[PDB]
């Protein structure tokens, strides 16, 4: 309870932002795994930063 | 040879079931005690199955 009381403003802001963005709390689809990048073992030194 | 045939016939239903029975009640114990909230029914079910 003291931990949740300390983080009350940030958690209120986070709840409001998540509700506005319409996100689902938690992670259903627990089986999902990200796909391997194309030519992964040899294409690592490529800049992809915006 | 006939004895091995009969014993493998019997072990397909009396040994393949032993993981299932323990699995079923173990899952339900977790659900009742609160260690598997309604957001983790399938996650824990398939963890026990595998
Ligand atoms: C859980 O997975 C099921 C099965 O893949 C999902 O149902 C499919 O969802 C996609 C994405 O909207 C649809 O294109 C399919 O038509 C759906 N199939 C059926 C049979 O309904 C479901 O959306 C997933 N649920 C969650 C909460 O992630």
């Amino acid at each position: 309870q003291p931990l949740l009381k300390y983080f009350q403003p940030v958690t209120q802001w986070l709840q409001e932002q998540n509700q506005q963005n319409g996100e689902v709390l938690g992670w259903p689809e627990y089986q999902w795994h990200p796909p391997l990048p194309d030519n992964y073992p040899e294409g690592i030194d490529l800049v992809t930063d915006e | 040879e006939s004895d091995i045939n009969y014993l493998l016939k019997m072990a397909l239903e009396k040994i393949a079931f032993l993981p299932f029975g323990y699995l079923v009640d173990q899952w339900r114990w977790g659900v009742f005690s609160g260690r598997t909230p309604p957001s983790r029914y399938n996650f824990d079910w398939w963890y026990l199955r595998t």
